[PDB]
Parts: structure tokens; C-alpha cells; sequence
């Protein structure tokens, strides 16, 4: 009973896709640290701090050397030689203090993986850190790994947040390809490097209100009935399986309760903009 | 004989922070405090739709996203001119609420108690420090020690499902979460069927029964262990509250209401006293003396000569005040759980009925656990009643345009601390919006006049009897429960 190490590093996130993951059912959140993972370092939930948490971080990234998964949450500044994201601060055989940058820190953990794992939209695809507006040189991992020339296995499994189904999922199946590659081939991914097995479903074609948008029946405001497409709804542009997954352990989902806003897309937000004007 | 510890990161708080402290004879004798990562929020909102702020300002953070919403579907609802009906105003109360109940039931065992309960021998509960002063190390009875940590443990390992239930509930009229859909300028997109009501109920139920049986007994005995941090992390006993969960439809009355206290005196809350000073923080004003925030500016400059953090230092009548649950169980001064009474005097000899019964334990380490437990059970109340009054088939939305050109500013307290989004509108696009968040009132730097920021002022006095096992550093910063998203945004 094996379990997947995992060093999960933070950049420019903002905690969601961690608090997703929190929020898992089948297995849950303690299954999952006590049976499916071994979280090794994750500065939202780990014991140590400062220079334990990251001396504790490498040790597990060389004894792990090409053995552990690198989880990525919330995108890589570049602007201003990478100070718009200081990870942490390390001190030399001599006394002296040096800065980490998230550069440098992906630069360093990436080729020691088994495999980078960009969880969420801002890791995948640069999402709102990247925006309209933003002066950071806020990056997403693959872009960054594109620069970097970095050639290491890349999963994205975005959304904003993504599911726990969808990160769970993944780290599954590829834990279980690295156990036993030819019963467990790694997951289809598209274009954008996301698995089909989450993102392949468009949400429109899979919508329950697909019939009242095909009678043109529109809500005219969020709490009448009818299709949300009036309202801003961004399913006819969004592959994700929330049609049938539904939210938190299948209580309620976007559009039921307002409309799509197309968070998993490598376009999010931009591309997805305004979110209450109709596509 | 001075020595400098630095910690970075400083883990178990939300985002990317920095502590740095000068010690000497066994006390912290001086501090830093740094924010080491910015998006700039403010930037990216110009020009877009105002509307789209409710969505874009909930990535600041996946843990408190309720609060930014509440902030800015507040400041839409205000510069759009559009009043929220009484069954919006509610459901907007039930979706929020029921985030205060998860998050500081996140804070507590999932970022805070790993300061005081020994896990498993597996990661992430190891490595910690060797000497770690744990409910192992100071309880002398051996099996008192085992028996009382192993309560703390599984109270931890029973608060990860207790926190995901929370989020059944904000999903339930919120759409998902983190990161809701379902509150909007007008009000909110979902109105509450009875069904729906009985489902958010049956959870809250199993929630509250947490909160009273287990989570504030654990708080109780913790501090009768750990009576010496009821003694320091004292800081400047200056607090701020601007209201939150409005209770009528008017914003005239509030569960918990606004004020300030500063240097033992008690004054009302004007808005028109907050300005932003950013002498230490990486940013370019155009003007010197600090800014109001109608009129902030967010020029980020990493470069900047003798700045140290991302966070601005927000003042008010320029004095440095603190916020979050310490800060609006002070200003209300409600009157404490069935449970704190009982254990007070049980376990301490206290005679106590209100929070200010506390006195000068309440400005501590230890009161601000007491503080966020007490307020998480006075907000379960607050639910319970909410519940209630919450109307079946009621409209919770009204319609609106977005106006030309408009200013709104949207008040509320997020679970850690007072909370406003500034937005201003020109040509129909956001012209300004600018946060003033609630840990950026705790995790601020020195202002211009080098006045520490509430953190740093009350790391002043911590002792550091084991400079390589500096534990109380950590257990006085994860006391203002920090989010460093929302602090530099
Ligand atoms: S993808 Fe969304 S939820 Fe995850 S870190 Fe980025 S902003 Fe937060
Ligand atoms: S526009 Fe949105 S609500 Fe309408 S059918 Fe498509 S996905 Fe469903
Ligand atoms: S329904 Fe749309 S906005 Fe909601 S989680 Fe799925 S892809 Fe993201
Ligand atoms: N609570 C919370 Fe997050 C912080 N600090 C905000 O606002
Ligand atoms: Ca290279
Ligand atoms: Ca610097
Ligand atoms: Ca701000
Ligand atoms: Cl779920
Ligand atoms: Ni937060
Ligand atoms: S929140």
C-alpha cells in the first residue's frame, strides 16, 4: 500500500485548490493523507515551518529524486527577476540569508520529479494572476517549462477551483500508470494537456436545460426559469463534467444556481468576459 | 547578545509571509513582518464590467472568498443604486455564515492546533520541531498527557469533515464553493426552497453540535494548560470592526457592530479616518501622508529603497489597530457561550458573563483562540435564528444597470477581520477599486512614522526561552489567523 509522494508548492494562488481538495468525498481528505498520498511538504497544513519545512522539502525531493509528484497551485511571476512570489528564504554553510523565488523554485523541483502536476487554472493556464492588467509576468507551468526548456511529464488539471474529482482522479491514475504502466495507461489529455477523462464532456451538450434553451425559453433574471445563455452562461464554451459531477458532493453546480463561467478553459477569464453578458 | 531568527515560510497561515524576530534574554525584543507574493487585483479589475468584480475579487482567496464577494456585491449593490429585498439580505447572511462556521474551524485545528497536539509519525505532521512544547510535553501526568492530546487529535481529524459539511452548506445556496456563484449585485441568484432550507439545517445542526460539545470544551482546556499565553502576544490593544451580517434591511444594526477602541477608549467607526501609509511596502504613492482608499493607488514597486513587504500599513487617526474576531468580540462585547461561563470558572476560577469579562487576557495568544471559538458559536446562534426567518419562494434578486458613472463601497467583517472593496465607475468599466482587507489591518508593516504593524507590535514581550525550538513565534502570528492573499491582493 504504497503512497504517492507529493510535494505541493504554492506561487501566485490563492489557497482555493488546496480548500477544494479539503472538500473531497470517496476517498476523503484524511484517506487520502493517511492512505493515497504522502503529503511531504504543503505550507497551508504541514507541522514545520522556515528553514525545517524547507530542508525537510529537499531531503524529500533527493531521497524521492524521480519518485514524487510536483503539485503546482496559482501561476509563476517572471516580471522583476521573479520577486513578485519570495517562497521561502535559505541560509548557506556559512550564515548568510538568499531569497527563493517561485522561478527558481520550479526551475529546482521540476527536473528532480516524477511528474509536474498543475493543479488549478492559475498553474495551468496563467488565469486571473495572468489577466488583463496584471504587470507580474504572471505565467502558467507549461508556458514556464516552454522558456525554461524544461522537459518533465506535465498533467494540468485545471478549473477555479477544480474539483477534488478531478485532482484526486488524476493523481490516481497516475500514480497507478507508474505502478503498472501497461494495465494503467496515463489518461488521455487534450490539446491543453488536461485528461479527457474530466474535461472532454462539453457542459452545454450535457446541460439539463438543454431542452428549454432548444424552445428558446431564457431566464430573463436569475431567479426565473429557463436557459441561463441570457444571463452569461459560458457552458457552450466550456469542457468540464459539472453537468454530471455536480459541487460539493453533488449539493448544487454553477448553472443551476447561475451561470458557467467557463473557469477550467485556458482562456478563463479574459476569453470568458464579462460574465454576465451573454457568448 | 542578540539573535535573529528568521522563518519563511512562516506555514499553517493562508499565502506567502515572512516572520523575522530579534530575541534577547529569552524574549522577543523586535520584529518584522513581510508579504512575499502580489498579484495586484487592483490592476487587473480596470476597465472591465463592474460586475464581473464579484467573481474576479473571490480569487484573492479560495479560503475567505465569501467575504470578498459580500464586499463587492455590497459595493455594486451601492453604486448601482439597487436595494436588496429582505429575503436576499438573508440568504446572502446564510451563504456567508455558514463560511465564518468552516473557516474558523479551519484556522483552529487545521492551521492553529499543530502548535499545541502531536499528530501521527507521518507526513505532513512530521518533521516538527524537537522541542515543541506540546499538550505531550507540558501535561507532567503521562496518561492525562495521552488522554488530552488524543482528544485534541481526533477533534482535528473529525474537523475535516465537520469543515466540508460547512461547504455543503455555502454550496447549497452559494452554487459551489470554494469560490461561490450565487450572490450578485441585486442580491442573490438562488431563492430558498423549504427543501432546501431543511438540508442546510439538518448540516448546520451536526455543525453547531461540533461547535458546543467539542470544538469551544477543547478551546477552554487548552487555555487552562496554556494559562502563560493568556500573558503574552499582547500587542497594541487598538481594534477596529466595521459590521458584519446585517440584521434589517436598512444596514442600521448588525450581528456583531462597528467601532473602534483604541488606547482603552471606545469611539464609533468613521470610514473617512482609514488611509493607507506605504513608506516599508513595495509601492509608489503620488502623494506623501498616506490615502484615503476612494482615492488609492496600487503601483507596485519591488524596488523601492527600505520597503520590506507587499502589504500596505493601514492606520486609522493614525494609530496602528488589529482586527478579526478579537477585535469584533471587544467592540460588541456579547455575552459568552453557556460553555465559556461554565469552563471559566471551572477550569480557571473566573467569574465571567460578557467577553470584555476577560480583561486583559482576551489581548493575548490564547484570547484570540477564546475570541474566534466564541465568535463561531455566537454565529451558529446567529444561523439557527437566520434559518427561521429565511422565506421559502421569496425573491432574494432585483434588477439593475450598470451606471455610467458611479462610487459604491461595500463594509462587511471577514472571519479575519474588517473588510471594505472600494469601487469607482466611469464609462460603465471599473475606473479604481481598491481593497482594504483584514489582514493587511494584522500583517502590515511599519507605516512611514515606524510605527509597527499589529503582528510585529505583538511579537514585542514573546519569550524565546529555546532560540532553536522558537515556538510562541509561531503560535503568536497563527493567532491572527493570517491570510497574506488577502493581505497584498
Ligand atoms: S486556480 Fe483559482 S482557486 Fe486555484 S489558486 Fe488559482 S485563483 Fe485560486
Ligand atoms: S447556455 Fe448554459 S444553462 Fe443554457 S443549456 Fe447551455 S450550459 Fe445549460
Ligand atoms: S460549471 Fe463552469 S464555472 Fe462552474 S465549475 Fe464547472 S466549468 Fe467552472
Ligand atoms: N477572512 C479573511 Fe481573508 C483575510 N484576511 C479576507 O478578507
Ligand atoms: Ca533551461
Ligand atoms: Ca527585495
Ligand atoms: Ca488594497
Ligand atoms: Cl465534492
Ligand atoms: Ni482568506
Ligand atoms: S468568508
Amino acid at each position: 500500500a504504497k503512497k504517492a509522494p507529493v510535494i505541493w508548492v504554492q506561487g501566485q494562488g490563492c489557497t482555493g485548490c488546496s480548500v477544494s481538495l479539503l472538500n473531497a468525498v470517496h476517498p476523503r481528505i484524511k484517506e487520502i493523507l493517511l492512505d493515497v498520498i504522502s503529503l511531504e511538504f504543503h505550507p497551508t497544513v504541514m507541522a514545520s515551518e522556515g528553514e525545517m519545512a524547507l530542508a525537510h522539502m529537499y531531503e524529500i525531493a533527493e531521497k524521492f529524486n524521480g519518485n514524487f509528484f510536483l503539485l503546482v497551485e496559482g501561476a509563476i511571476p517572471t516580471a522583476k527577476e521573479g520577486r513578485y512570489c519570495i517562497v521561502g528564504e535559505t541560509l548557506d554553510a556559512k550564515g548568510h540569508h538568499h531569497e527563493v523565488t517561485m522561478m527558481e523554485l520550479i526551475r529546482d523541483l521540476a527536473p528532480k520529479s516524477l511528474a509536474t502536476v498543475a493543479v488549478g487554472t492559475c498553474s495551468a493556464y496563467g488565469g486571473i494572476p495572468a489577466a488583463e492588467g496584471n504587470v507580474t509576468g504572471s505565467k502558467s507551468v507549461r508556458d514556464f517549462f516552454a522558456d525554461e526548456k524544461i522537459e518533465k511529464l506535465l498533467v494540468n488539471v485545471p478549473g477555479c477551483p477544480p474539483h477534488p474529482d478531478w485532482m484526486v482522479g488524476t493523481l490516481v491514475a497516475a500514480w497507478s500508470h507508474v505502478l503498472n504502466p501497461t494495465e494503467h495507461p496515463l489518461p488521455e489529455l487534450d490539446d491543453d494537456g488536461r485528461p479527457l477523462l474530466f474535461f472532454g464532456d462539453n457542459i452545454h451538450e450535457n446541460c439539463p436545460y438543454l431542452d428549454k434553451y432548444d424552445n428558446s425559453e431564457f431566464a430573463e433574471t436569475f431567479t426565473k426559469p429557463g436557459c441561463k445563455a441570457e444571463l452569461g452562461c459560458k457552458g457552450p464554451s466550456t469542457y468540464a463534467d459539472c453537468a454530471k459531477r455536480r459541487w460539493n458532493n453533488g449539493i448544487n453546480w454553477c448553472v443551476e444556481n447561475a451561470v458557467c463561467i467557463g473557469c477550467v478553459e485556458p482562456d478563463f477569464p479574459d476569453g470568458k468576459s464579462p460574465f454576465y453578458v451573454a457568448e | 547578545g542578540k539573535v535573529k531568527i528568521s522563518i519563511d515560510p512562516l506555514t499553517r497561515v493562508e499565502g506567502h509571509l515572512k516572520i523575522e524576530v530579534e530575541v534577547k534574554d529569552g524574549k522577543v525584543v523586535d520584529a518584522k513582518c513581510s508579504g512575499g507574493m502580489f498579484r495586484g487585483f487592483e490592476q487587473i479589475l480596470r476597465g472591465r464590467d463592474p460586475r464581473d468584480s464579484s467573481q474576479i475579487v473571490q480569487r484573492i482567496c479560495g479560503v475567505c472568498p465569501t467575504a470578498h464577494c459580500t464586499a463587492s456585491v455590497m459595493a455594486q449593490d451601492d453604486a448601482f443604486g439597487v436595494k436588496v429585498t429582505t429575503n436576499g439580505r438573508i440568504t446572502r447572511n446564510l451563504i456567508f455564515g455558514a463560511n465564518y462556521l468552516q473557516s474558523h474551524i479551519l484556522h483552529f485545528y487545521h492551521l492553529a492546533a499543530l502548535d499545541y497536539v502531536k499528530g501521527p509519525d507521518v507526513s505532513p505532521f512530521v518533521p516538527r520541531y524537537a522541542n515543541a512544547d506540546l499538550l505531550t510535553d507540558r501535561i507532567k501526568d503521562g496518561a492525562k498527557a495521552d488522554a488530552t492530546n488524543t482528544y485534541g487529535l481526533n477533534q482535528y481529524l473529525k474537523a475535516l469533515e465537520i469543515r466540508r459539511i460547512c461547504h455543503e452548506m455555502v454550496a447549497m445556496f452559494g452554487g459551489r464553493m470554494p469560490h461561490v456563484q450565487g450572490m450578485v449585485v441585486g442580491g442573490a441568484t438562488e431563492i430558498p426552497t423549504a427543501d432546501k432550507v431543511a438540508e442546510y439545517a439538518a448540516r448546520f445542526k451536526e455543525v453547531q453540535k461540533f461547535v458546543i460539545e467539542e470544538y469551544l470544551p477543547l478551546i477552554y482546556t487548552l487555555g487552562s494548560v496554556y494559562t502563560d499565553l493568556f500573558e503574552t502576544g499582547i500587542g497594541w490593544k487598538n481594534v477596529i470592526a466595521f459590521g458584519v451580517f446585517p440584521e434589517d434591511d436598512d444596514y442600521k444594526t448588525f450581528l456583531l457592530k462597528p467601532g473602534v477602541y483604541i488606547d482603552g477608549k471606545d469611539e464609533e467607526f468613521d470610514s473617512k479616518l482609514v488611509k493607507e501609509y506605504v513608506g516599508h511596502s513595495f509601492f509608489d504613492h503620488s502623494a506623501p501622508g498616506g490615502l484615503h482608499y476612494s482615492v488609492g493607488e496600487t503601483n507596485p514597486n519591488p524596488d523601492k529603497p527600505g520597503a520590506y513587504s507587499f502589504v500596505k500599513a493601514p492606520r486609522y487617526k493614525d494609530k496602528p489597530c488589529e482586527v478579526g474576531p478579537l477585535a469584533r468580540m471587544w467592540v460588541q462585547n456579547p455575552e459568552l457561550s453557556p460553555v465559556g461561563q461554565k469552563l471559566l470558572k471551572e477550569l480557571y476560577g473566573i467569574e465571567a458573563k460578557n467577553f470584555r469579562d476577560l480583561g486583559d487576557k482576551a489581548f493575548s495568544i490564547m484570547g484570540r483562540h477564546v475570541a474566534r471559538a466564541e465568535e463561531t458559536w455566537l454565529t451558529a446562534v446567529a444561523v439557527e435564528k437566520w434559518l427561521k426567518q429565511v422565506q421559502p419562494g421569496a425573491e432574494t434578486y432585483v434588477k439593475s444597470e450598470i451606471p455610467d458613472a458611479a462610487e459604491g463601497t461595500g463594509f462587511t467583517e471577514a472571519p479575519r477581520g474588517a473588510l471594505l472593496h472600494y469601487l469607482k465607475i466611469k464609462d460603465k468599466k471599473i475606473e479604481n477599486y481598491q481593497i482594504v482587507s483584514a489582514t493587511l489591518w494584522n500583517a502590515n508593516p511599519r507605516d512611514d512614522m515606524g510605527q509597527r504593524g499589529p503582528i510585529e507590535e505583538a511579537l514585542i514581550g514573546v519569550p524565546v526561552p529555546d532560540i532553536k525550538n522558537p515556538v510562541n513565534v509561531g503560535r503568536l502570528v497563527r493567532s491572527y489567523d493570517p491570510x497574506l492573499g488577502c493581505a497584498v491582493h
